[PDB]
């Protein structure tokens, strides 16, 4: 085509999106991990996550408003990937990169489960 | 604005 | 914060959310412009548009499944807008661009009403 | 992957 663009549009996209997630506006979901509970937009969730997008395509648990984890998770390893799903931005540290990269392999985001690896294979 |  | 970023995860949530546009998956509301209908998510609508983020921060219209746009809207200058919306690309042309800014404005969609602005300004 |  013939279209103009506009670089910033995505990000600025992703920005109001995560406002809207610290205000809890138009959040129609809560992930639960282990005690913790996670109010999030179902469409962002499927937007980054192959696990979020194939529990949401299905025609009953689309309609959820609440999703258990498997016990597995760790709740502070689904809040940083949760946080990257928001802004682009991923807390990774030598005390979280494992439950980090567990989290992400489950989630199905490939390419956190790809920097994890390369960050361990360095140390 | 660019030309994409 | 000593966090790392990922450069095309904003550009890829928008590819994402525009493949569930594209699917009718999970489009919660109706965008009525004269005759024609136009199914988006309100959260998107909200991210792009000062206008869809006044309307659905409001405590009884946040509810509401159907927005009629004022009659004066043009049909195919509001679906430029919202194509943009989901993929950071205006289809702006010569014999569209009186219609898509006019939307704009009303939309409150300030990057578009200023390439607009520009655009008419050289002609 | 970049430092922001
Ligand atoms: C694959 N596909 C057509 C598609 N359409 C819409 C959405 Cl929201 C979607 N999201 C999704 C699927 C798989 C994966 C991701 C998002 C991230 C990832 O690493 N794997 N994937
Ligand atoms: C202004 N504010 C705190 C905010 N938070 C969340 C959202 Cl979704 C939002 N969106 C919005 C508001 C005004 C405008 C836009 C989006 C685009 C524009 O040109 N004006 N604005
Ligand atoms: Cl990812
Ligand atoms: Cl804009």
């Amino acid at each position: 085509d013939s279209c103009i663009q506009f670089t910033r549009h995505a990000s600025d996209v992703l920005l109001n999106l995560n406002r809207l997630r610290s205000r809890d506006i138009l959040t129609d979901v809560v992930i639960v991990v282990s005690r913790e509970q996670f109010r999030a937009h179902k469409t962002v969730l499927m937007a980054c996550s192959g696990l979020f997008y194939s529990i949401f395509t299905d025609q009953l648990k689309c309609n959820l408003s609440v999703i258990n984890l498997d016990p597995e998770i760790n709740p502070e390893g689904f809040c940083i990937l949760l946080d990257f799903m928001y802004t682009s931005r991923l807390n990774l540290r030598e005390g979280n990169i494992m439950a980090v990269m567990a989290t992400a392999m489950y989630l199905q985001m490939e390419h956190v489960v790809d920097t994890c690896r390369k960050f361990i294979k360095a140390s | 604005w660019v030309i994409p």
